[PDB]
């Protein structure tokens, strides 16, 4: 599924994403935007076997389970496919755990790169929420 | 501009084409981010952060840069990574 702008700012403040640990919904948009074009089901494999699965691009190695990356721990115990899906609910679970692991937002190239500060509000503007 | 800074691993993560580790000084404090990027870090470094753990001893050389945002502080880009304390057997 590949999201509208203010769709997916409107499903993340949902599901809990604005201001959580301090990052404001354009942030979450905004990292969106960069890691995965929107889509839900983009994946990438990485030179070194592990893979980055959905909207924000989680990777195989600590945080999902794609059973094809030596010694994996699934930090966020899911499959990998969860994050395929349409319905965010297990990429935005899986974001929680991982902007709560002592770095913030970035774990997130993407974020790092083209969102960190910036000027993220940008990222929900003209948006009905 | 390339640096050396020295201290304890106090934390690691791996989340793929970045992994990070923050090194903390003796009488603790801040602790600056250390940045592998998949693109960028040489290869050699990605094999001993795998070898690192919590409270291990880093001489670190790289690159030192202020970080982007109001949250003011530093980041370093590493071109190498020592390890100084006692071996684990």
């Amino acid at each position: 599924k590949v999201f509208g702008r203010c769709e997916l700012a409107a499903a993340m403040k949902r599901h809990g994403l604005d201001n959580y640990r301090g990052y404001s919904l354009g942030n979450w948009v905004c990292a969106a935007k960069f890691e995965s074009n929107f889509n839900t089901q983009a994946t990438n494999r990485n030179t070194d076997g592990s893979t980055d699965y959905g909207i924000l691009q989680i990777n195989s190695r600590w945080w999902c389970n794609d059973g094809r990356t030596p010694g994996s721990r699934n930090l966020c115990n899911i499959p990998c496919s969860a994050l395929l899906s349409s319905d965010i609910t297990a990429s935005v679970n899986c974001a929680k755990k991982i902007v709560s692991d002592g770095n913030g937002m970035n774990a997130w190239v993407a974020w790092r790169n083209r969102c960190k500060g910036t000027d993220v509000q940008a990222w929900i503007r003209g948006c009905r929420l | 501009t390339e640096v050396v800074v020295a201290g304890w691993v106090a934390s690691l993560g791996d989340y793929g084409r970045v992994k990070i580790v923050k090194v903390s000084d003796r009488e603790g404090g801040a602790a600056v981010p250390v940045y592998l990027e998949a693109g960028k870090t040489p290869d050699h470094l990605f094999k001993v952060f795998a070898e690192l753990s919590r409270e291990d001893v880093v001489v670190i050389k790289g690159i030192v840069e202020a970080s982007k945002g109001v949250g003011r502080g530093v980041e370093i880009f590493p071109s190498e990574i020592w390890i100084l304390n006692k071996a684990k057997a």
